[PDB]
Parts: structure tokens; C-alpha cells; sequence
């Protein structure tokens, strides 16, 4: 049970007791939200031809 | 988040009529368009079915579609007949003689695109559409033939928004004609594809829940339209009014639909009374009323098959706390009827409006598997007839091939053993 | 005095973010209209709740808020609620439609066309600031915006702020209030995306939070609004730190440091205790030994599991109210010789205590009694791990039948991220593993 | 109607309880991955603690203690013992061991082997997680596990000069009440003991597997090798002079409640999401002196046959019934 680093204020107080010792670039992000919307554009566009059909 | 609503044929504008009825109740809106209700929750949503005009009067957002003048012109002479928009009103002379390739080929083609007019001058105006409702029947020729074209191509033109519809399907029971299973059969294979939710409205099934269990000896399409009225109203009722779930056709379809060809929903409602009338529900009892084959619409036996997934909405003043356990009570003592793989796959919502004249009621949405007996149902009677090319000239006649018949029986077995896949799995 | 940004995503974000800045208010004395008479410097501030709070020349205090939402609905509801002059118009973002409750629709679809206008509103709140130390990050697992857009908000944001930190609430998904069927797709697609870019995420269960409010509060069917002010209280006791003088907790990085050790384990458990309904005119007030002694109950965890089967590789008492530092020792020791507390080999047995004498503020007309001291313990446990192994069960049953992949594909992800996403969290259920056992 | 799963198809017992719980007509047997259950008859390797509890409006419950393992392994056994001050390193009732890994304590076991070489006093031990020598080299060689102090005067039933177990079924419950079945067995040898020739482990190994293996008068003082209380009770008080409950059973039940106690604030699951409760299997040696030894804890014990029925319907009765309402138990109080 030792207490250690004790600092009071006035708005109350902190201390530790012990018990016992022991990223994608903008470049990368953009691409795959135009991928996405590439494959967005194919699905519908092959909606609408198979419509035309 | 507006809805454009369409209805097609005499049965879709009969039906239609109703439904647009009974919902201007529930909002306090009048045959005038005028507002005269007490409660606020009635115009918090209004907009998602209801244009306002100048006056601070409600427009519904609905287009009458017919071959034929004679239903709309009883519609426009209707309880609520000047509600409707008169330039949303399209029609023609010649009919569809209950023939899909009239509605679809020839006699609607000349029509549909006077009525894609009135669909893109209602959606130029919406904030932010979100889908469009059809009422049609599958049996006849407008609403079937011309009802589906009008799907297909309203796809084309908005291709990002959702399509939802009732569909009312043809028996030998509650028959006209005998080509129903034909008009039945090319048009599923047009839902199949082109739309995103479905339900499944059997006549057989409102035939037998007015005889058997309203004790009507001889049921009119009046009888069964007044079930009608009553399911749509409360399948519509998370859209129409303030809630947090299933609130738009979007989230109802991704909490309804886990495969794209497999949206063909059981509607069911509670209670369904004889005329007693003034006993009053309680809560178990709305919830088994609600999930008993005698009060599906579909005419298909849930325990014929298994629950994919379950929308379920209350609506009254009741304790939402029972309403809680009593769902759970159905799920967890008939658990085997529920797929395992699909997670809490029912929801329920509450809703405190109750529909005229009950204080409480319950409303059933179920994608069951065993819907598969309603197009097998229909399969067999196409086959019976398609088998001795029996009156198939009806249909040649306008240009069609028995090719085309063909691959719309093949295209329905196909959807009969997709969903035979999915109740072994 | 460094600043700290929140950011409120989807419905979930938007309403808790709705109830903490309402109890951040009380806390601190702010009126409605912004104004706080005991801040005697007027149209400036270099104090700790200037940390969340920017100064007009007018003396208002305005939240360091920005509120993002796909559909308009909820933000709406803050444009007129009781606290609608804290904020100006351009913290607030709405979009028409919403994800529809789709991860793919939120971080593909709808995120794309708006991620630009988001972090533009964010960059005017960082101008704002001398010393931004990073941002607080409210949303749902659940939601398609809660979980597909703040996935996208999350990468760009560790672009943009390269150097500082993000912390998250989440809420994670429970049947008895969850609107989706497809909630534990989202929330493990979310959490692949966001694990390499978030530093420290309390998590929140809806369905602990669902039974203290029953049990504790005798409320037979919790609301959101239920909900979200027990919520409110939590997070406030976890950022007191940063908004009151104090020496724990002080700054975003000893987060980290006092609570993830292993930055893919940066899921503490928080407990709270008491949570006392204000039905009851009386209750008899619960000692410091009493309420600390409930941080190691199960049925007062943000998230329910069990401690006593994993092992700890930290953990913080944070007080509130009358509590002095002998008490606090007196009942960590009597817990020691009763309770299971196991901590890993590589890290010390001990606990990191921040008091503060001001009792925490109730919502007046609210569910909570005020009491004269509580605590909120932060626990980096190995249990925590039960939630994922339950929300990846689900995942695998849907995923073996495709159930509702087409929803996702449909709108432009591959199939292939189902599957990188359930990897990463089978890699995640592994660390905890060798950790704990 | 309740509901509940099976996930252990080879568990004999829980077997015949699934069969009772069926033939009540209240309860309905689901499919072992449906999670809508209130009972849970859960596998033994890997049970998933952590999917209990979840399930709204379903009071859940299942059939085993998460964390009873420590008790039920022969290493973490001993480790407890050793560990925990409410048991003690100085406990009377277990006997001297010590784990050997192939922490570590192989230098304290020779320490104390050593300790009795020069005492001259019986260095015979018993290594097991099985080889019985009187040498540490021969014991610590078989390894490359658990090294403890083999009895070597055990109570010898007559006649027959022979060795002998006491199996005891021990009932814990949702609340923590410690339930003893009022029926124990004895698992006989039918082999004289032999203080000669370790070796030959017939009459020194009273398990039922090795007496019906290896042993010539199987079957003959006794069926199956398996003598009940009331018998035993018999022979002490016409050859000992003494009771079955006096001279050993209070000892048993002491060393059930210490054993069981010192686990509770690990496994209890009094104020948890879900519940458990879970059938123990204590194992115990007596001495000539009268003295009771415990020997191991079995987590997934298999009953007698004539207690099949008897026990089973005690389980569904205490175990089940009192979670979810339609003597043979010794209650001990704690
Ligand atoms: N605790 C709490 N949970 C909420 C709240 N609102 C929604 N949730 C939960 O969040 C999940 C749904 O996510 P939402 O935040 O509503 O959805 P969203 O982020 O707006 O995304 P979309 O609506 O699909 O565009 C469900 O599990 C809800 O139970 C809230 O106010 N408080
Ligand atoms: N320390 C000891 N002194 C004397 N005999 C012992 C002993 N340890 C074990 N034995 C004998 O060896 C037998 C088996 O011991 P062990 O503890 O390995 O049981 P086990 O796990 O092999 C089968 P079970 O599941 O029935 O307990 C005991 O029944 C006992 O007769
Ligand atoms: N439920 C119901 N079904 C109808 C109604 N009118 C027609 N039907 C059914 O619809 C099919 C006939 O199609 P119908 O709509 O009349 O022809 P259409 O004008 O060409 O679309 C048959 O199956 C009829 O049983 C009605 O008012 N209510
Ligand atoms: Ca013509
Ligand atoms: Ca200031
Ligand atoms: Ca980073
Ligand atoms: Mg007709
Ligand atoms: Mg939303
Ligand atoms: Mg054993």
C-alpha cells in the first residue's frame, strides 16, 4: 500500500497507490471511394441496359 | 421523406380508394383536403403521403391509372373523390379485357407515358423522394399488365429509389376469369425483378377470413377490401407517423429483405372481429391473434415453413412493457420457426393512434419462406392450362410468343425452389 | 490550456451529445443563453473549461461541437431545443436521407459527397483553437451513419490531425432498443476501419444501460432519454478531468498512457456507482467503501461481463463528492482481500485515483437523485472481450448465408471487406486471449 | 414451457437429466445452436460463458461454474492449495505435493525427498496429471504433471488385504448452497495390497478402468468392484468398532465445504447476468489411522449405476427446478 505522486488543488486531489511490482494518404482514401463509386456507375449502368433490353 | 403513390386497374384503384379513405381518418384530413383533427402527431408526417397546397389544404400524392373510365369515375364520384388531384387522374377508353399483354404491350403502352408525366410533375416537387407504393391485382390485365410495365419503367427513370406494392393475387375462389394464372405468372416475374418490397395479398385468404371468421355469408369485393384498407393502413403506419423503426421504405427493406429476390411479405392484422365489436384486447391476445394463420392474408400456413424476418406493429395506448415480454413469449415458445441464422430478426414498433374504431390493434409483416405455397399454388394452375395452350390466343393475339410464357413458368419455379433453399439452410 | 473538439454522428451521437453539453452546463454553471456569471474574464478564457468551451465578446460560451447527421430530423431537434443559442448554424450539419441504417451507404455513398463539408466545418472550430490536443468522437455501432460515416470521418481526421488524438463513445448494439437486423455487420465493419485510428474508445452497451435504468431507476420501459442521461453522467465523469483543475487525466495522451498500455486494447470498461432513482424521497448515502466496492459488480458495467475471468492491464477511480484519499485507501484494501483481482504479469497492481470534491450535477426533473459522492472506474480488462465474441457470433450466422449482403454491395463495397473486417476481429479475440488467460 | 440444449452428448448423467426434463412436459428440447433457451447442458472444453445472459425476457442457466477448473486440474489444484491462505500450504487434509513442469518446484520435491532420506522414513511418492516409485530419479525421469506423497498405509478392507477410493457427489447451485448426495460409492481393488512391487498397479490404482482390466477377483467380494455406504457402514462398525459418519464422513464433508468456500468469490455468480450451478465428483483416501486424504475433483464425474436415477432426479429437483418452478441431499451450511 504505497501512495506516490500526491497533488492537491482545490478542486480535490490525485495519487496512484501500488500494490505490487510487475495510416492510408488522402491519395489512398480517395481511390477506394472512386472505386466504390465506379462499381456504383457499372451496377446501374447494366441495370439500364438490361432495361434497353 | 415523400411517397408517391399509384394505383392501377380496378381492383389497385378500388383497393386504393380505401386505403386513401381510411389514412385521411387516422390525419383528421376531410374529403375536402381540410385538417380537423386534435392531436399533432397526426401532421408531423403528413408529407410523406400528402402534398400541401395553397389554403393549407393536403392534396394526396396518388395518380389513378386505368385502362377504362368506369372505376375512376366511380372513385372521382366517391366519399373522397375530390380529395384527389384532378390532372392525377389518367385513363383510357379500350380496357385490358383482363389481358396482361394488353396492359403491358399494347393497350398500355399507348398509355404509360401520360402517366410517367404525372409521376415525374409529383416527384420535380418532392424534397426528397423516397420510393413510390403501387396497388394493383395480378388477375387482370391493367393492373397486372399495365401495372408492371409502369414499374419497369419507373425504375429506368429513378433507379436509386425504392419500389414497394400491393399485389393482390388472383384465386379460383374469387376468380373473373380463367386467365388470372396467367396474368398472375407474367407479372410475379416482373416483381421478382423490379421491385423492393411486396405484399402479398391473397383474395382466397380475404375470401375465407370474411366467411369463416367475420361470418359473412356471402362476402362482396367490398367485404374484402375493407381488410384491405385495414392491413395497409397499419403497414404503412411506421411511414405515416413518428417512430424508430422500419420509418422509411429504405430501412424497411435492408430489416426485411436478406435476399434481393426474396421480398414477397405475409400481411396479417388483429383483431379481426365479427358483428363482439366492444370487447376489449388485451395484449396476449393481440399477439397470437396476430401471429395465427386465420389472420395472414396470404393464405399460406407460417408452419408450413420458417421466418426469415418479422415486422410487428402495435397501435394504441397499451403497456409497451407487455407488449415486450409478449413478443418474446411468441418467439421464445415457437422458436423453431424462426431461422436461426438471422439474429433478433423480429422487430417490433409501437404506435400510440389506434386505427378507427379499436382502441388497440396489432399489425403483422412476416417474410416466411412458406409463401412459397402461394406461387406454387399459382405454378400449378398455369401449368394445367399452359399444358393444352389453352386460351393462349387471347394472347398471341397482341403479339406474344409461348416463349415468353415459358420462361415466366420457369422464372416462377426458380423462385419456389429459392426460397425451398433457404427453409432447410 | 489545450482544446479538445467533439464530434456528434447520427442519431445516437447527435441526442447523447445533446444530453452531456446540457449537463456540462449545469456543471459549470452556464445558462441556456450561453452566458456564465462566474467567469469574471469576459470574451476570453485560458481556464480548463475553456477546454471545451470558446468565448464571444459577448461573454457566450459556445460548445467546441460539431453535430453531423445524414438526415435532419435529430439535429433539428438541438436548432430549437433548450440549448439552441450555445450553438450557430455552422456547427450544425444535416443531410436529406440517411444511411438507412447501411454501413456502405454511410462511408461510401452519402460520406463521400459530404466528408469535404464536414472537416471544413471542423477546420473553423480548430482555427479557434491555440493548442488543439484532438477530438471526441460520439457515435453508434449500429447505425449506418453512426458506424459507415464516422469510419470515414476517423481515416480523414488522422490525416488532417496527424498528431493529435481521437477518443470515441460508442454504443454498442442491444435488440431491446436496436432498430437493424444488420447492426453487428456495421459494428464490426466500423470497428476494422476505425481500430488503427483511434487511440482510446469507451464502449457502451445498450443493454447494461437498458437494466440499471430498470433496476436501479424502477423504470419499467427506458427511453432513449433514460438512457442518454445515465449515459451523459458517465462521459461527464470521464471528462471532468479535462474540464475541472486536476493532475489525472489531464490532457488526451494520459489516456492512453494510463489506460492502454497495447494500442489494439484500448477498450476500457467503465462502472458506475451508486445509481440511486429520485422516486425515492430518501436513500441512505452509500460510503466511499460502498461505491467502490460496486465498481466491481457486474450489473453496475457499461458493459456486462465478467472481471473475474480475465486479467487487468490498468485501472483509474475517478471520484466525485465527498471523498478524501484515506477512505479511498482504506476500501481499495478490504476489496483486495474479497475480490479477484488479477492484473497481468508485465504491468504494476495498482490504481491511478483522481478525486474531485464537487459532486456530480443531476439533471433537475431527471431519474437520477443527487448524491453526496460517486465514482466511475476505468478498467482496461481482458472481459471486455465477451462483447466482441458475442457480436462476432452473430456476424458468422448472417455471413454464412450472405444474409443482406447485397445491401452492402449495392452500393459500391466489395464482398471481400465482410470478410477483412471479420479477420481483424478474429485477430482482435486472439490478443485478448494471450493477454488474459 | 421451458426451454433447454444439449451440448455434451457423451455426459451420462445430463443425459438421463435432458430425459427427465422431457418427460415433465414443461420443458422442450431445442437445437444445441439455438440461443432462445433457459438451460444450457454445456460441452466441457470451451463452454461460451460469455454469449450467457444476453437473451431478453430469458432467465438463463447452466451446468457448469466458469473458473471451476482451478479445482478440477491436478496442477492448479495444488497450486490453490498452496496459494490461497484460507486452504494454506500447511492443509492436513491434502498431501504433500508439488507441480513439476517436464512455477516450477522440481528443487522442493527433491528438497523434501531429500528431507526423508535422511529421516529414513516412507519416501514412496506418485506422479500423476502414472508411475508409483520409491526413488525421485526414476519420477522425475518419467516425466520428461504433479509428484505427491503416495499412502503407503491405507484402510484395508477384509477380507482381502485391499486398497480402496471414496467417491463422493457434490451439488452446488445458483444460490452457492453446497448440496452432498447421501449416496457415496466405494471403488474397492480386488488385489491384495502389496508394499512389494509398486509396479504392479492393480491392487495400488482403485480405478474402476484398471480393476476391470487387469485384476483376477473382479467381481467376487463386491459387483463391479463398487461398495455403497450402507455395506462400508456395516464392516466399520463389525471390524472397526466405529460409524461411517463418526470416523470418515465428517472429515468428507469439511474438506467439501473448505474446498468449495475458498472458490466462491471466483465462480460465484450471485448478482451475474446468467446463472450456474455444476456436479462435483470429490475423490478421497483414507489411512489406517482413519484419517481422510482428498485426492482429486472430477469436473464432469459419471455416476453409479444404481444412482443413475436417484441423483439425476435430485439434479433436475435442487439444480433446475428451483430456477424454473413446475431429502436425498446433505446441505452444507456455510
Ligand atoms: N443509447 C442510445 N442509443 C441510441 C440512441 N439512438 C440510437 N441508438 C442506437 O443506435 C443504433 C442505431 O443507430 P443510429 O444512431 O440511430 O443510426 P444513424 O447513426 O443515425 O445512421 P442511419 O440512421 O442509418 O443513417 C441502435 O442500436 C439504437 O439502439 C440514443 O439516443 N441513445
Ligand atoms: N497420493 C496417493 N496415495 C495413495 N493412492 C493414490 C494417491 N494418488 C492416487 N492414488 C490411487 O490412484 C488412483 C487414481 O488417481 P488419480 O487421482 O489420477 O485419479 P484419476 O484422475 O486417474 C481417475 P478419477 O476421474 O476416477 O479420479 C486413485 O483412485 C488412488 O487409488
Ligand atoms: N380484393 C379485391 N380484388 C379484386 C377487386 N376487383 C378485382 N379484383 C381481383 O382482381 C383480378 C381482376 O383484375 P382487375 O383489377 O379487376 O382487372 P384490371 O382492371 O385489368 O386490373 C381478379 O383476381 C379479381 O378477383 C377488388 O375490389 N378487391
Ligand atoms: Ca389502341
Ligand atoms: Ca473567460
Ligand atoms: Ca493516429
Ligand atoms: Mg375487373
Ligand atoms: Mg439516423
Ligand atoms: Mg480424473
Amino acid at each position: 500500500m504505497e501512495v506516490i505522486e500526491l497533488n492537491k488543488c482545490t478542486s480535490g486531489q490525485s495519487f496512484e497507490v501500488i500494490l505490487k511490482p510487475p495510416d492510408p494518404s488522402l491519395e489512398e482514401i480517395q481511390k477506394k471511394l472512386e472505386a466504390a463509386e465506379e462499381r456504383r456507375k457499372y451496377q446501374e449502368a447494366e441495370l439500364l441496359k438490361h432495361l434497353a433490353e | 421523406r415523400e411517397i408517391v403513390h399509384i394505383q392501377a386497374g380496378q381492383c389497385g384503384n378500388q383497393i386504393g380508394a380505401k386505403f386513401w379513405e381510411v389514412i385521411s381518418d387516422e390525419h383528421g384530413i376531410d374529403p375536402t383536403g381540410s385538417y380537423h383533427g386534435d392531436s399533432d402527431l397526426q401532421l408531423e408526417r403528413i408529407n410523406v403521403y400528402y402534398n400541401e397546397a395553397t389554403g393549407n389544404k393536403y392534396v394526396p400524392r396518388a395518380i389513378l391509372v386505368d385502362l377504362e373510365p368506369g372505376t375512376m369515375d366511380s372513385v372521382r364520384s366517391g366519399p373522397f373523390g375530390q380529395i384527389f388531384r384532378p390532372d392525377n387522374f389518367v385513363f383510357g377508353q379500350s380496357g385490358a379485357g383482363n389481358n396482361w399483354a394488353k396492359g403491358h404491350y399494347t393497350e398500355g403502352a399507348e398509355l404509360v407515358d401520360s402517366v410517367l408525366d404525372v409521376v415525374r410533375k409529383e416527384s420535380e416537387s418532392c424534397d426528397c423522394l423516397q420510393g413510390f407504393q403501387l396497388t394493383h391485382s395480378l388477375g387482370g390485365g391493367t393492373g397486372s399488365g399495365m401495372g408492371t410495365l409502369l414499374i419497369s419503367k419507373i425504375r429506368e427513370e429513378y433507379p436509386d429509389r425504392i419500389m414497394n406494392t400491393f399485389s393482390v393475387m388472383p384465386s379460383p375462389k374469387v376468380s373473373d376469369t380463367v386467365v388470372e394464372p396467367y396474368n398472375a405468372t407474367l407479372s410475379v416475374h416482373q416483381l421478382v425483378e423490379n421491385t423492393d418490397e411486396t405484399y402479398c395479398i391473397d383474395n382466397e385468404a380475404l375470401y375465407d377470413i370474411c366467411f369463416r371468421t367475420l361470418k359473412l355469408t356471402t362476402p362482396t369485393y367490398g367485404d374484402l377490401n375493407h381488410l384491405v384498407s385495414a392491413t395497409m393502413s397499419g403497414v404503412t403506419t411506421c411511414l405515416r407517423f413518428p417512430g424508430q423503426l422500419n420509418a422509411d421504405l429504405r430501412k424497411l427493406a435492408v430489416n426485411m429483405v436478406p435476399f434481393p429476390r426474396l421480398h414477397f411479405f405475409m400481411p396479417g392484422f388483429a383483431p379481426l372481429t365479427s358483428r363482439q365489436q366492444y370487447r376489449a384486447l388485451t395484449v396476449p391476445e393481440l399477439t397470437q391473434q396476430m401471429f395465427d394463420s386465420k389472420n395472414m392474408m396470404a393464405a399460406c400456413d407460417p408452419r408450413h415453413g420458417r421466418y426469415l424476418t418479422v415486422a410487428a406493429i402495435f397501435r394504441g395506448r397499451m403497456s409497451m412493457k407487455e407488449v415486450d415480454e409478449q413478443m418474446l413469449n411468441v418467439q421464445n415458445k415457437n422458436s423453431s420457426y424462426f431461422v436461426e441464422w438471422i439474429p433478433n430478426n423480429v422487430k417490433t414498433a409501437v404506435c400510440d393512434i389506434p386505427p378507427r374504431g379499436l382502441k388497440m390493434s396489432a399489425t403483422f409483416i412476416g417474410n416466411s419462406t412458406a409463401i412459397q405455397e402461394l406461387f406454387k399454388r399459382i405454378s400449378e394452375q398455369f401449368t394445367a392450362m399452359f399444358r393444352r395452350k389453352a386460351f393462349l390466343h387471347w394472347y398471341t393475339g397482341e403479339g406474344m410468343d409461348e416463349m415468353e410464357f415459358t420462361e415466366a413458368e420457369s422464372n416462377m419455379n426458380d423462385l419456389v425452389s429459392e426460397y425451398q433453399q433457404y427453409q432447410d439452410a | 490550456m489545450r482544446e479538445c473538439i467533439s464530434i456528434h454522428v447520427g442519431q445516437a451521437g447527435v441526442q447523447i451529445g445533446n444530453a452531456c453539453w446540457e449537463l456540462y452546463c449545469l456543471e459549470h454553471g452556464i445558462q441556456p443563453d450561453g452566458q456564465m456569471p462566474s467567469d469574471k474574464t469576459i470574451g476570453g478564457g485560458d481556464d480548463s473549461f475553456n477546454t471545451f468551451f470558446s468565448e464571444t465578446g459577448a461573454g457566450k460560451h459556445v460548445p467546441r461541437a460539431v453535430f453531423v447527421d445524414l438526415e435532419p430530423t435529430v439535429i433539428d431537434e438541438v436548432r430549437t431545443g433548450t440549448y439552441r443559442q450555445l450553438f450557430h448554424p455552422e456547427q450544425l450539419i444535416t443531410g436529406k436521407e440517411d444511411a438507412a441504417n447501411n454501413y456502405a451507404r454511410g462511408h461510401y455513398t452519402i460520406g463521400k459527397e459530404i466528408i469535404d463539408l464536414v472537416l471544413d466545418r471542423i477546420r473553423k472550430l480548430a482555427d479557434q483553437c491555440t493548442g488543439l490536443q484532438g477530438f471526441l468522437v460520439f457515435h453508434s455501432f449500429g447505425g449506418g451513419t453512426g458506424s459507415g460515416f464516422t469510419s470515414l470521418l476517423m481515416e480523414r481526421l488522422s490525416v488532417d490531425y496527424g498528431k493529435k488524438s481521437k477518443l470515441e463513445f460508442s454504443i454498442y448494439p442491444a435488440p431491446q432498443v436496436s432498430t437493424a437486423v444488420v447492426e453487428p455487420y456495421n459494428s464490426i465493419l466500423t470497428t476494422h476501419t476505425t481500430l488503427e485510428h483511434s487511440d482510446c474508445a469507451f464502449m457502451v452497451d445498450n443493454e447494461a444501460i437498458y437494466d440499471i435504468c430498470r433496476r436501479n431507476l424502477d423504470i419499467e420501459r427506458p427511453t432513449y432519454t433514460n438512457l442518454n442521461r445515465l449515459i451523459s453522467q458517465i462521459v461527464s465523469s470521464i471528462t471532468a478531468s479535462l474540464r475541472f483543475d486536476g493532475a489525472l487525466n489531464v490532457d488526451l495522451t494520459e489516456f492512453q498512457t494510463n489506460l492502454v498500455p497495447y494500442p489494439r486494447i484500448h477498450f476500457p470498461l467503465a462502472t458506475y456507482a451508486p445509481v440511486i432513482s429520485a422516486e425515492k424521497a430518501y436513500h441512505e448515502q452509500l460510503s466511499v467503501a460502498e461505491i467502490t466496492n460496486a465498481c466491481f459488480e457486474p450489473a453496475n458495467q457499461m458493459v456486462k461481463c465478467d472481471p473475474r475471468h480475465g486479467k487487468y492491464m490498468a485501472c483509474c477511480l475517478l471520484y466525485r463528492g465527498d471523498v478524501v484519499p484515506k477512505d479511498v485507501n482504506a476500501a481499495i484494501a478490504t476489496i483486495k482481500t474479497k475480490r479477484s483481482i488479477q492484473f497481468v504479469d508485465w504491468c504494476p497492481t495498482g490504481f491511478k485515483v483522481g478525486i474531485n470534491y464537487q459532486p456530480p450535477t443531476v439533471v433537475p426533473g431527471g431519474d437520477l437523485a443527487k448524491v453526496q459522492r460517486a465514482v466511475c472506474m476505468l478498467s482496461n480488462t481482458t472481459a471486455i472481450a465477451e462483447a466482441w465474441a458475442r457480436l462476432d457470433h452473430k456476424f458468422d450466422l448472417m455471413y454464412a448465408k450472405r444474409a443482406f449482403v447485397h445491401w452492402y454491395v449495392g452500393e459500391g463495397m466489395e464482398e471481400g471487406e465482410f470478410s477483412e473486417a471479420r479477420e481483424d476481429m478474429a485477430a482482435l479475440e486472439k490478443d485478448y486471449e494471450e493477454v488474459g488467460v | 414451457m421451458y426451454t433447454f440444449v444439449v451440448r455434451d452428448e457423451n455426459s451420462s448423467v445430463y443425459a438421463e437429466v435432458s430425459r427427465l426434463l422431457l418427460a415433465t412436459g414443461q420443458w422442450k428440447r431445442l437445437r444445441k445452436d439455438n440461443p432462445r433457451f433457459n438451460l444450457m447442458l454445456g460441452e466441457r472444453n470451451r463452454l461460451p460463458f460469455g454469449r450467457l445472459g444476453h437473451e431478453p425476457g430469458l432467465v438463463q442457466l447452466v451446468n457448469y461454474y466458469r473458473g471451476a477448473d482451478k479445482l478440477c486440474r491436478k496442477a492448479s489444484l495444488v497450486k490453490l492449495i498452496k496459494t490461497s491462505p484460507e486452504l494454506s500450504e500447511s492443509c492436513t487434509w491434502f498431501p504433500e505435493s508439488y507441480v513439476i513442469y517436464p512455477t516450477d518446484e522440481r528443487e522442493v520435491f527433491l528438497a523434501a525427498y531429500n528431507r526423508r532420506r535422511e529421516g529414513r522414513e516412507g519416501n514412496v511418492w506418485i506422479a500423476k496429471s502414472i508411475l508409483i516409485s520409491s526413488e525421485a530419479s526414476e519420477l522425475l525421469d518419467f516425466i520428461d504433471h504433479v509428484i505427491q506423497k503416495y499412502l503407503e498405509k491405507p484402510l484395508l478392507l477384509e477380507p482381502g488385504h485391499r486398497k480402496f477410493d471414496i467417491r463422493s457427489w457434490v451439488l452446488v447451485d445458483h444460490l452457492y448452497n453446497i448440496y452432498l448426495y447421501r449416496e457415496g460409492v466405494l471403488r474397492t481393488s480386488s488385489e491384495p495390497y502389496n508394499s512389494a512391487n509398486f509396479q504392479d498397479k492393480t491392487c495400488h490404482l482403485t480405478n474402476h478402468c484398471i480393476q476391470k482390466e487387469y485384476s483376477k477377483n473382479y467381481g467376487r467380494y463386491e459387483e463391479g468392484n463398487e461398495m455403497f455406504f450402507e455395506e462400508f457402514n456395516q464392516y466399520l462398525m463389525d471390524a472397526l468398532n466405529t460409524t461411517l459418519e463418526n470416523s470418515i464422513l465428517l472429515q468428507i464433508k469439511h474438506i467439501i465445504r473448505s474446498c468449495l468456500m475458498c472458490i466462491e468469490p471466483a465462480i460465484s455468480t450471485k448478482h451475474l447476468h446468467y446463472q450456474s450451478f455444476q456436479l462435483f465428483g470429490f475423490d478421497f483416501m483414507v489411512d489406517e489411522e482413519l484419517k481422510v486424504w482428498l485426492i482429486e475433483v472430477n469436473g464432469a464425474p459419471a455416476c453409479a449405476q444404481k444412482l443413475y436415477a436417484e441423483l439425476c432426479q435430485g439434479i433436475v429437483d435442487v439444480a433446475i427446478s428451483s430456477v424454473f418452478p413446475l431429502s436425498i441431499f446433505i446441505k452444507l451450511h456455510h
